[PDB]
């Protein structure tokens, strides 16, 4: 992505568009889910994902 | 009208005299509204003796 | 769970005879699990 | 518009081509959205011809570059025109001159 | 065969039909987004086989099938915009399917 | 406003017969509107014209338990005289720049076809500025006193606004002074 | 001619045999009006047979029932006896058109009144025919429903005494012992074919 | 082997974010990191802020 | 309402109890309305046997089937159980009304549609059910129709046995028996009234 | 706190 400044941040600190790491950080959520049983199993996890 | 509200959360006190404050929550624009009149009627308006 | 696919009438010849009351187990056993309470961990796959 | 200039940018919106202009001096019968039509002086006019010109406008559409496109006048009607006038802005320009 | 197009979809959500024609088409003024149906088009299919778990699944809730395949216009995963204009193109020696 | 509607359009982007305008910059014509609604939290207004000329407030149908701050915020001329209008102008009751953008992604409730989508800027107000001046008492100078320009719509009573502003200040305040 | 403006607002979606279409239970969002074809009405026994509540041919709708009301869900199960295009409208769409056009509810409550008096006509032949009566009832009234090929002397249809069954409700065999007893009536004629003599 | 073709096109707008890139008439290029309420914008005598 | 201006033109009498209004075979030829009271509809075999098929409250319309074709007979019996009052429509002039006021028959088809739903529940569970199970369903449904006390925890009903037996049109000597049976089961306890756990 | 509410006296009316 394009790039900008955090002034107030500190060190290990990053700005993230969320949907990055949203669809980046997928299967744990479907294990989560999983876990969770919300979604069951996967297909009606991506379905409450959309 | 559908206004916020903040709630004190905590008085994180080190000493009598030397403590903390975490507030929230506010609607945007105002924490520093506060802080500017709250610190210039503490620093401009106090009695005591000397 | 096989590489097979057995059927109808080895089955008399393996087991007795029968088939047609085969069929009707069939039916009765597609009474007992269809009915909404263990057809729901196929329900999402009825969406296949 | 910008405030500044240099002069050049009157003489540059023009032969872009990217908009009419007044081919014949005259007065504006019919204005639409989409296009217009005007009657052409008697002088500028010649016999056989009736002398009178329409101009259909480009709406929204697409460069190379896919981005709007679009025309629309900056006048209004049953008003004298001079010959070599504009009839019509861009989507950059305005009265004959760029505007980006 | 000869592909074709129309409303006509397996599986639907009349979610999705609910903006398209008779001839399976969008109309005129919608707002759309990622995934979206724009024109249902199928292609004649021919046909295969499956796994026993899978036709222990359609052998208790019955489930019935044809011999065609969904070729149908989506929208793009990440977009959405205003539906405002079209058009079609059909040979000189096809049928123009009626809206043409 | 926060939405209008008309007869003989789809969407934004189409244009119509008689009419030097698009749709859009007629829109544009609308922000700058000003309305006094006395009751409601919301309306919805309608408008029919026709003939050559300008179309202003002056046309449009009033409901007398709202009052309208000008005649000439102008819309829009009629080229053609045989042109005739016919749409209706939903307004409500808010404040700020949640300009109903925020409303269609909050709600995908199927709506049907001409329902235009406007933005919402409920804000009334336009320009403003203070004073520090010295609040005579004839001791204390040191007093001051607070001049505080003002600039908005119509829509607006200054001495409501007033105590309103007295009114929510203390209601935080309360949180400041009673919980502790 | 009604119909086809009904149509003209509808997505056509077609159906081979099987094709389970309703499953009761299912929360009732569609309408369904029948293009081509003719279709089957499924009630289960809760751990056991289900029974067929009718037929149902050209002209008429389905999924109608859950309609007037919110949280409606299917009341049958709809199965695809043979290979029919339904046609598909909604709700609210339907209620609009209802202020636009009239005639469909007179025809569809005129049926309505129809099915509760057939209803009340076959729980009166369930109350008080014998069985021998009853199926005699469904001979003759099914050679009257349009699906009889003309015989010069009866009526002739292709039963193979199961739907007789479904209908009037027995074991298959003391249907065959029935016939054979309404072959001695000279009633009757059958090959598995069926002719009411 | 083509027998009919369809097209059609939508319309999409775009409004200002931080990222998007900015620049006058000298090179001086830029982009945004925040776009500000006017309340703490400053501003003037005349409270005509900037 | 609109009720009221619907009656003000309308032939209001009162129809004590027990009154024969309707003889069915006579060719229909008004409608009425139960603005006051309550009503029962049944019919007959050629044999006297007969049989309720529903009764009706004010909030009800009868004669409503034969408005809209001419000159069809009667469909049923319909006698007030009570002092009645009745609003009564020529169809001629009613026929005028809905012309110049529709939404008068979502509701009857409403009804009907629930009339058609619970018609489908006798029939299958006539089907169905030893008498066991047919009390079954009577006691649990007149514990839920808006006349049952409660008896703190359980549906208080005393709407006694010589009504019960119209209501399932069956032997009350069986359904003493089987109550009694259901009390060897605790789910009831009845004398008189019934009280359903 | 106080001492601004004992401000806004004048005010809430
Ligand atoms: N007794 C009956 N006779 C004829 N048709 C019926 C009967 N009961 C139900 N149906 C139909 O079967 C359908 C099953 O569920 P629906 O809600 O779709 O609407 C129902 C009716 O159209
Ligand atoms: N099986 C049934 N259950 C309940 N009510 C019925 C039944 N059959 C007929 N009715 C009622 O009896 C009425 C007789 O005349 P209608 O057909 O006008 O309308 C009928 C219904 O109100």
């Amino acid at each position: 992505s394009v790039i900008t400044v955090g002034p107030y941040l500190r060190l290990h600190q990053c700005g993230l568009p969320k949907k990055m790491a949203l669809e980046l950080f997928k299967p744990f959520i479907y294990g989560k889910l999983e876990l969770r049983g919300l979604a069951t199993t996967i297909k009606a996890a991506k379905k409450m994902v959309e | 009208t559908e206004f916020l509200k903040p709630r004190l959360v905590d008085i994180e006190q080190v000493s009598s005299t030397h403590a903390k404050v975490t507030l929230e929550p506010l609607e945007r624009g105002f924490g520093h509204t506060l802080g500017n009149a709250l610190r210039r009627i503490l620093l401009s308006s106090m009695p005591g003796c000397a | 769970d096989m590489n097979t696919d057995y059927t109808l009438e080895e089955v008399g010849k393996q087991f007795d005879v029968t088939r047609e009351r085969i069929r009707q187990i069939e039916a009765k056993a597609l009474r007992k699990l269809r009915h909404p309470s263990r057809s729901e961990v196929l329900r999402s796959f009825l969406d296949d | 518009k910008p405030l500044v200039g240099t002069g050049m940018e009157r003489a540059v919106a023009v032969d872009s081509g990217v908009t009419a202009v007044a081919k014949r001096g005259g007065v504006v019968q019919y204005v639409d959205a989409s296009r217009i039509v005007i009657k052409v002086n008697e002088d500028e006019m010649y016999p056989g011809e009736a002398g009178i010109d329409i101009y259909n406008l480009t709406k929204y559409t697409r460069s190379n570059q896919n981005t709007c496109i679009n025309q629309m006048p900056c006048v209004s009607l049953g008003e004298p025109v001079e010959r070599g006038d504009v009839l019509a802005d861009g989507p950059s320009t305005d009265l004959g001159e760029l505007a980006l | 065969g000869p592909e074709e197009i129309t409303a006509d979809i397996p599986n639907v959500g009349e979610a999705a039909l609910s903006k398209l024609d008779e001839s399976g088409i969008v109309y005129i003024g919608a707002e759309v987004t990622g995934g979206d149906i724009l024109v249902g088009k199928v292609t004649p299919k021919g046909e295969t086989q499956l796994t026993p778990e899978e036709k222990l699944l359609r052998a208790i809730f019955g489930e019935k099938a044809s011999d065609v395949k969904d070729s149908s216009l989506r929208v793009p995963n990440g977009v959405s915009g205003t539906v405002i204009d079209v058009q079609v193109f059909t040979r000189d020696g096809v049928e123009k399917d009626k809206r043409a | 406003v926060t939405e209008v509607e008309i007869d003989g359009v789809l969407h934004e982007y189409s244009t119509k017969e008689g009419v030097q305008e698009d749709i859009l910059e007629i829109l544009l014509n609308l922000k700058g509107l000003a309305v006094r609604v006395q009751g409601k939290d919301e309306v919805i207004l309608t408008l029919n014209k026709s003939g050559i000329g300008p179309v202003t407030a002056a046309d449009i149908t009033h409901d007398g338990d709202v009052e309208i701050v000008k005649p000439q915020h102008v819309i829009c001329h009629l080229t053609d005289e045989n042109a005739s209008i016919s749409m209706r102008i939903k307004v409500q009751r808010g404040r700020g720049y949640v300009p109903a953008s925020t409303r269609i992604h909050s709600e995908e409730d199927e709506r049907p076809i001409g329902r235009l989508l406007v933005d919402a800027c409920y804000s009334p107000v336009e320009r403003i500025a203070y004073n520090v001046e010295a609040a005579r008492v004839e001791q204390r100078t040191d007093l001051d006193k607070l001049v505080i320009e003002m600039e908005t719509n119509g829509t607006i009573d200054p001495e409501e606004a007033i105590r309103r502003a007295a009114t929510i200040l203390a209601e935080q305040l309360e949180a400041f002074v009673d919980l502790r | 001619p009604t119909l086809e403006w009904f149509l003209s607002h509808c997505h056509i979606h077609k159906y081979p045999s099987k094709s389970t279409l309703i499953h009761q239970g299912e929360k009732a969002e569609t309408l369904y009006y029948i293009v081509k074809g003719s279709v089957a009405v499924l009630i289960k026994d809760e751990e056991g047979k289900e029974m067929i509540l009718s037929y149902l041919n050209q002209g008429d709708f389905i999924g109608e029932l859950g309609l007037f009301e919110e949280g409606q869900e299917r009341s049958a199960w709809v199965r695809a006896k043979t290979a029919c295009e339904v046609a598909e409208i909604s709700y609210k769409k339907f209620r609009q058109l209802i202020q636009v056009n009239p005639d469909i509810l007179m025809r569809l409550s005129a049926q309505m009144a129809r099915r509760l008096q057939v209803t009340s006509e076959k729980v009166g032949n369930l109350a008080f025919l014998d069985v021998t009566g009853r199926i005699a009832q469904t001979l003759l009234n099914l050679a009257k429903q349009p699906d009889a090929m003309t015989h010069p002397d009866g009526m002739q249809i292709k039963i193979t005494r199961q739907e007789i069954g479904q209908i009037v409700g027995c074991s298959r065999e003391t249907v065959g012992r029935i016939l054979k007893m309404l072959e001695d009536q000279n009633l009757i004629s059958a090959h598995g074919k069926t002719i009411v003599v | 082997g083509v027998l009919k073709i369809v097209k059609v096109y939508l319309a999409v707008k775009r409004r200002i974010q931080p990222g998007d890139k900015m620049a006058g008439r000298h090179g001086n290029k830029g982009v945004i990191s925040k776009i500000n309420p006017i309340e703490d914008m400053p501003y003037d005598e005349n409270g005509t802020p900037v």
